[PDB]
């Protein structure tokens, strides 16, 4: 299996677990705000792309130089 | 002393030994670029395979733009080319300076006195004919009859393999 | 406003003596590690200020601006970019 | 030191011819060098490493 | 602009080719031209690239010969004027998957796929960027993205919804030589394969470089000493002044 | 600017109290933080020399003086090619930083700026 | 009499690089004379080799360009040393220039071979835009578009200019061939101003550093300078080996490296980075004239340095204060050129808008009256 | 795929022969010359065309 | 030189004139070879192949 899988899940549980927390909490968020109703008229709605990058990033920082090494 | 004077002409001297050789590298690999291309010398060199041409059978192969005609000539045919005295030919050559191997004929498929390309197993010498200002090739393709001057050009070409030649 | 050799346009030179020696004679590195630490060090440390102070200045400044526009374009910074645009 | 200098650097004839072919041996002997040098460095990596494989 | 609408940027890999000294590692790049034309090819041509420069770089002579000799390609008109086919020589491009654009967009919901030989070059980013692209598929879009049909969510991808859907599996392609054909392991060879095709003199330029840095240096060198020598009469001079 | 205007302002400021009280201390700061005087020069050594008015102030400099900064300008020049500061009395002292060529040039451009006023005179 | 003093041709050459009297001091900022030199001999060598293998016709340019990457013998250093070598010029001449600013090398009496100096770095400009566009990647048509398009601003007849300049009522074909005729000239007209610069400097040789005459005290051209001279040619070598063999594409941008579409628009579109300055300058006028008479002001208001400044004294060495507004102009100058690549957003608007004012009021406001209040401080301190 | 429109101003005249090949196979080898030139690409021009076809 | 041969060199370019006016718009080709108005073709060899006349 690919070793990315592993390496990416250690990452997100150990050094970016507070990364992974805001991408939670956010996405708990925005699901719920879209179960509500008048949702698709509303002015803002909210995503959670820079949460995301927040801790993709995080990630591919803890986790480049190890993949490389295994391949 | 001579040593102290030796020492800073060995410096002088290394730094225009150094000053030629990159020099010399510099307009080495900077001229180089006027020389043939990759895509030109690609060009270059076609390969071809012998075993698909029959007996009796002339081929035509573009070749830097002209075309090349390569005959399986028979064994009767290279008799029959073999046979015209030499002394009587406007471009003197008899077959074995033509071919390397007498079952390849190989020439550049121009007519040497305009530039037509010949009709192959016409003429009245039964090789070629050019129908532009009827000139007449032989089996080794020596011009015999008309205006052309010159035998049809051999390219130069080499047997890699037994069944293929590069021109 | 210059002349050449021999007719240079100097105000007439007297009673100055000028006194060199070889390039063959000389040590040209002579002098050359302190040189190097004390000698750059002093010319270093005269012309620091104009350079540090001017440097210093447009960094922070570009420093300020591109930490706002980054913010300015995040969700938290929403409200400040409508106004702003 | 005088028997060099008198030989190779005095005259500049000399000491061009010198230096010329000097750049030549240079040029030739730093060329199969940094080949070397080169394929140690890269070594297992380059097409001719793997070359006989096909 | 909002880093979605400039993509996320990709991490800085080890490849084996950064490094002054280090050339790109061939059994990668011969790796990577095999995921090439067992996946990418369906859909990107690689135009610029001809069978011959795969010769000495991934492939022997013979190999890319039979490549191309498995081919057909447009000859000149027979006799009578009419067309004919040829088989493939080392001088013939690779044909790419599709006729025109307007056949290539159609395959392709609308999207082109752009020709790969310069893609390395093209973008920000370079062999990080099609790593990153290739194995940056999240399974689903972070919470709140409203993906365009036909739109695949890539943070790496500016705008973040890409026409290209993930390609790269566990095990599509097996390779020749026994490595594991894991997704990284593809996006790594194939990045690697699109970075030679971009750049081919990459090797040979940097030995060059290096060459030229060691003359260069020994030159920069000796001329400090020679420009010192050949100052010290005028840095040294002295004067004693007599007011006339 | 011309050596007239930067003298007659000058006057117009050493004359006011208060001005003079808030300017002198800083032109010397300004003139010490110069470092002028580590090359060994004067002031008026520095002073643009290549225009008529100022060739001909420089032609009617007393030979002693102008052998003198003839010395100065080639020291300052050794100084300057050799990356080296004056040490010793080499060193301008304040004392020593004398206006030796002010005079001149004043004269010269006295008469150029009446010739300029006489050659647009209107009789009345 | 020396044959080298004797005959005419010899003599020329003789009083330019041999003869040629020369300040004892010159320190390492007026090597950029001669690296500008440098630059603009492997400008013409490796523009007229690309020359023999680039296709001006749109249809081909581009792919030109990539059969001299591909299959052109050391077609690939060719094209990147002409490459890194346009940015190298621009380095050179903007220190060459600031060399000339902070010393007063524009003053009196070499206000001549300054104003010379100016056109040359105009012609420069032209040049090097022109080459840009020969790629005819995206960068290159969309680059051309925009450039071209500020001619249409030029009041009743700027339309027409413009479709007179394309050849076409967009950028194309004909725009291409052109440019390709004129960068091939223009560098021959640059040469003839920088050698026209170099004859009219001639008449008071060069400044030095300490601003005084140094008829004093002369040394020849050769050997002094000459040998001065290879450290930074080296130097200079050793940067551009480290570009063109190691980060050919490092001063590049990406984009170049697809070919031109007249449908598709880059994300952005911005000059190259040596432009950069005077970009912002133009989008700091919100006005379309304005801007562009604004982004010409800039360059053509160097020549009237030699009246602004007003200092009894030639050059920086000694003003102090002089010293810290060159640094603040130099300085802003380098932030221009950052918010020239900026996108238009908050809060780069206003910034680049400061940044252009002071850019104009240092020629304007802020030399004329440092350079005055100098000169009081000068006279009155060493009373 | 492929489509026909029918021509315009801007078109060029369109000739015979779809490529060299057919026009030699259409006139026993020979390749009928292009006429757009020939009145300059002859010596003789007009006079020339006028006396090989009236001779 | 001026103004001199200025005047006097203006005689003999409006003569150069009247010489480029005659051969430019009523003989063009006067003085070139109808056969580089074919197209180059490396199979066909000319008849007679010179340099331009003034070599
Ligand atoms: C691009 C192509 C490559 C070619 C390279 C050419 C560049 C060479 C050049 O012109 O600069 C070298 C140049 C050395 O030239 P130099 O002839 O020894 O002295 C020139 C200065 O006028 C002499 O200035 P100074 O004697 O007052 O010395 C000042 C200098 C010290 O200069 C030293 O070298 C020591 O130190 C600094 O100014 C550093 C600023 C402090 C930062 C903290 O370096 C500088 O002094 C740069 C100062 C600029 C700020
Ligand atoms: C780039 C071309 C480099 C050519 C190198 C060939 C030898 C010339 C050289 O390096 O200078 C030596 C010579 C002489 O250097 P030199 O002038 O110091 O030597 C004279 C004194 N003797 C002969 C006693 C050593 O340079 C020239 O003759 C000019 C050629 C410049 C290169
Ligand atoms: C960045 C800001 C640089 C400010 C420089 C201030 C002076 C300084 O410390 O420099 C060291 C030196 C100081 O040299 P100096 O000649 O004044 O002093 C030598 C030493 N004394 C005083 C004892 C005689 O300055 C230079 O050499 C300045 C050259 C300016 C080049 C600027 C390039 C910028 C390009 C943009 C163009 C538009
Ligand atoms: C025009 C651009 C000017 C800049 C030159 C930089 C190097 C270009 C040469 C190519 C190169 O990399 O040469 C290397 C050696 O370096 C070197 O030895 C070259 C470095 C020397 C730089 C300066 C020397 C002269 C430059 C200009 C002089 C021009 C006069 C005549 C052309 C490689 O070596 P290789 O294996 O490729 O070499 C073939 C013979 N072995
Ligand atoms: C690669 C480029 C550099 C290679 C040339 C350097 C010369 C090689 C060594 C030869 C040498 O040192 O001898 C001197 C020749 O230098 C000379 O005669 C030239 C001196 C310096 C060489 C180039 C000058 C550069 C100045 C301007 C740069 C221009 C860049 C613009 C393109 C003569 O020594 P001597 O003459 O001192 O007397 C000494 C008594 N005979
Ligand atoms: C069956 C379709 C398909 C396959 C398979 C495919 N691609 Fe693509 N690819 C696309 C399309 C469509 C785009 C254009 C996407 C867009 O612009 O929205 C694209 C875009 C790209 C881009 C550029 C994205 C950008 O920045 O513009 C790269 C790099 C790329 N593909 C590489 C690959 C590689 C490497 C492979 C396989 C190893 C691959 N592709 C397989 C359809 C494909
Ligand atoms: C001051 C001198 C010159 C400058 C500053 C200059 C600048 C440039 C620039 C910036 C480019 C774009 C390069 C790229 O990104 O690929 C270029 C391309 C080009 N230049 Fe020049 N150039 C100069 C002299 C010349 C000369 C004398 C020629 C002679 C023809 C020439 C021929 C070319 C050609 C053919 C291209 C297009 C091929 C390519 O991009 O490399 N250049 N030039
Ligand atoms: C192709 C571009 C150029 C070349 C090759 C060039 C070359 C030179 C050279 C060799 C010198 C004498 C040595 C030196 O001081 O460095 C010089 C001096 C000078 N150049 Fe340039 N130059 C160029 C562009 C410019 C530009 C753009 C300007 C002004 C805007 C300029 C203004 C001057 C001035 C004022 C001097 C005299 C400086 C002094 O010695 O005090 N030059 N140039
Ligand atoms: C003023 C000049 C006077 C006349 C001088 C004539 C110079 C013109 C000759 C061009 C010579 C090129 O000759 C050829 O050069 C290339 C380098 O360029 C060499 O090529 C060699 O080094 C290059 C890099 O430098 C590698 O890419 C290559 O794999 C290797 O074989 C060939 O081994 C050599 O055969
Ligand atoms: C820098 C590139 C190298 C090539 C040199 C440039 C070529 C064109 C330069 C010629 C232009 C005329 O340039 C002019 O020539 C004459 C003699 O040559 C010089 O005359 C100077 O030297 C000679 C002797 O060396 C003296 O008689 C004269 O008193 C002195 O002024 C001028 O100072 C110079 O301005
Ligand atoms: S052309 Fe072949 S016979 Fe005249």
């Amino acid at each position: 299996p690919d070793p990315a899988i592993a390496l990416h899940e250690a990452a997100a549980e150990g050094p970016c677990h507070d990364f992974k927390h805001h991408f939670d909490e956010c996405v708990e968020r925005v699901t719920k705000a879209q179960e509500a109703e008048d949702y698709d008229h509303a002015e803002y709605k909210e995503d959670c792309v820079e949460e995301f990058f927040h801790l993709q990033h995080c990630i591919n920082d803890n986790t480049a130089d190890k993949l490389f090494r295994v391949l | 002393t001579d040593a102290n004077r030796l020492f800073s002409y060995f410096m002088i001297g290394s730094f225009g030994m150094l000053s030629a050789a990159g020099a010399k590298a510099t307009v080495q690999d900077f001229l180089s670029n006027m020389s043939a291309s990759a895509d030109v010398l690609a060009m270059a060199k076609v390969e071809v395979k012998l075993g698909a041409i029959p007996l009796g059978k002339n081929v035509i192969i573009k070749w830097r733009g002209k075309p090349i005609f390569i005959r399986h000539r028979t064994s009767e045919e290279i008799e029959e080319a073999n046979e015209v005295n030499v002394a009587t030919l406007r471009d003197p050559q008899t077959d074995d300076e033509r071919v390397q191997k007498p079952e390849w004929l190989v020439m550049i498929g121009v007519c040497t006195h305009l530039g037509c390309v010949p009709i192959g197993e016409a003429g009245d010498f039964g090789g070629w004919f050019c129908p532009c200002h009827g000139s007449h090739y032989d089996i080794s393709g020596r011009i015999r009859r008309g205006p052309a001057p010159l035998n049809l050009e051999i390219p130069e070409y080499d047997f890699a393999d037994a069944e293929t030649l590069v021109i | 406003y210059m002349g050449w050799w021999g007719h240079m346009g100097s105000p007439p030179q007297k009673g100055i003596a000028g006194y060199t020696i070889s390039p063959f004679a000389a040590r040209p590195f002579a002098g050359v590690v302190h040189a190097a630490i004390f000698n750059t060090f002093r010319r270093t440390k005269n012309q620091a200020l104009f350079v540090i102070l001017p440097v210093s200045f447009f960094y922070y400044v570009w420093t300020q601006a591109s930490e706002k526009n980054e913010w300015l374009y995040t969700k938290a910074g929403r409200h400040e970019l409508a106004k702003a645009l | 030191a005088t028997t060099f200098y008198n030989v190779f650097v005095k005259r500049n004839s000399a000491f061009v011819a010198t230096i010329l072919a000097s750049a030549f041996v240079f040029d030739m002997t730093f060329e199969t060098a940094i080949d070397n040098f080169w394929d140690r460095i890269n070594a297992g990596k380059q097409w001719k490493d793997i070359r006989h494989k096909y | 602009m909002t880093a979605a609408e400039h993509g996320l940027h990709p991490a800085e890999y080890p490849w084996p080719q950064n490094g002054m000294l280090s050339t790109f590692d061939h059994a990668s790049l011969r790796r990577g031209y095999q995921v090439y034309k067992e996946v990418c090819a369906a859909c990107h041509s690689l135009d610029r690239i001809a069978w011959r420069n795969l010769v000495g770089v991934t492939h022997t002579t013979d190999e890319a010969k039979a490549f191309a000799e498995e081919l057909e390609y447009d000859d000149e008109p027979d006799d009578e004027g009419n067309p004919r086919k040829r088989p493939g020589k080392l001088a013939d491009y690779i044909p790419g998957p599709y006729p025109n654009e307007q056949a290539a967009r159609a395959a392709n919901q609308g999207a082109l796929p752009p020709d790969l030989s310069l893609i390395a070059k093209a973008r920000h980013g370079g062999a990080d960027y099609i790593f990153a692209l290739l194995t940056g598929y999240p399974d689903e879009p972070p919470a709140g993205v409203v993906l365009a049909p036909g739109m695949n969510y890539n943070p790496y991808f500016p705008g973040g919804g890409i026409g290209m859907a993930r390609t790269l599996f566990d095990g599509v392609v097996e390779y020749e030589d026994g490595t594991p054909a894991t997704t990284s392991q593809m996006a790594k060879d194939v990045a690697a394969f699109l970075t030679w095709a971009a750049e081919p003199e990459h090797d040979e330029r940097k030995k060059l470089g290096l060459k030229a840095i060691i003359v260069i240096s020994a030159m920069l060198g000796l001329s400090v000493y020679i420009k010192k020598f050949k100052w010290s009469p005028i840095k040294n001079r002295k004067f004693i002044y007599n007011p006339p | 600017a011309s050596i007239t205007s930067v003298v007659k302002t000058s006057e117009l400021i050493l004359k006011s109290p208060l001005l003079s009280k808030i300017v002198v201390p800083l032109a010397k700061t300004y003139v010490k933080f110069s470092g002028y005087r580590q090359l060994g020069f004067k002031m008026n050594d520095l002073i643009i020399e290549e225009t008529p008015n100022m060739q001909l102030a420089l032609r009617r400099l007393p030979p002693t003086e102008s052998y003198d900064r003839v010395y100065r300008l080639i020291r300052a020049t050794q100084f300057s090619l050799s990356h080296k500061l004056a040490t010793g009395n080499d060193i301008t002292k304040p004392e020593e930083d004398d206006h030796y060529l002010i005079p001149y040039i004043l004269d010269v451009e006295a008469e150029a700026f009446e010739k300029d006023a006489l050659d647009n005179l209107e009789v009345v | 009499m020396a044959l080298r003093k004797k005959n005419s041709l010899l003599n020329m050459a003789n009083s330019y690089v041999l003869d040629s009297p020369q300040p004892s001091n010159l320190n390492y900022f007026w090597n950029f004379g001669s690296l500008l030199a440098l630059c603009l001999v492997i400008q013409l060598a490796t523009g007229i080799t690309l020359a023999m293998h680039y296709t001006s016709h749109a249809s081909l340019a581009f792919d030109s360009v990539e059969h001299i990457m591909r299959d052109v013998n050391f077609g690939w250093f060719i094209r990147y040393a002409h490459a890194n070598t346009a940015s190298f010029f621009f380095i050179c001449i903007y220190a060459h220039m600031g060399r000339n600013i902070y010393y007063g090398s524009y003053k009196t009496p070499r206000v001549l071979p300054w104003s010379i100096g100016v056109i040359i770095f105009l012609l420069l400009i032209i040049t090097a835009f022109m080459g840009y566009v020969l790629v005819f990647g995206q960068m290159s048509l969309w680059g051309a578009t925009v450039i071209c398009n500020l001619v249409s601003a030029i009041p009743w007849l700027g339309e027409d200019i413009v479709h007179f300049l394309w050849g076409g009522f967009s950028v194309g074909n004909p725009t291409l061939q052109r440019f390709f005729a004129l960068h091939y000239l223009m560098p021959f007209v640059l040469a003839v101003f920088a050698l026209l610069h170099l004859i009219a400097l001639h008449t008071a040789g060069s400044s030095n550093p300490l601003g005084i005459t140094s008829n004093v005290d002369k040394l020849s051209m050769h050997p002094y300078y000459s040998f001065k001279d290879l450290i930074t040619v080296f130097a200079f070598l050793l940067m551009f080996t480290l570009f063109v063999f190691f980060s050919p594409d490092k001063l590049g941008h990406p984009d170049n490296y697809i070919p031109a579409n007249p449908m598709v628009t880059p994300a952005s579109i911005v000059p190259e980075w040596y432009l950069l300055p005077f970009y912002a300058i133009l989008r700091a006028i919100p006005d379309k004239l304005g801007g562009v008479i604004a982004m010409v002001a800039a360059i053509l208001i160097l020549l009237i340095l030699p009246i602004v400044d007003r200092s009894i004294i030639r050059g920086n060495a000694f003003k102090p204060i002089s010293k810290l507004l060159f640094g603040f102009f130099i300085c802003n100058f380098l932030l221009l050129g950052v918010l020239g690549q900026v996108h238009i957003e908050p809060p780069f608007i206003v910034l680049g808008q400061i940044c252009t004012i002071f850019y104009f009021s240092y020629f304007l406001i802020l030399l004329p009256m440092v350079s005055t209040i100098e000169n009081i401080f000068f006279y009155i301190g060493s009373l």
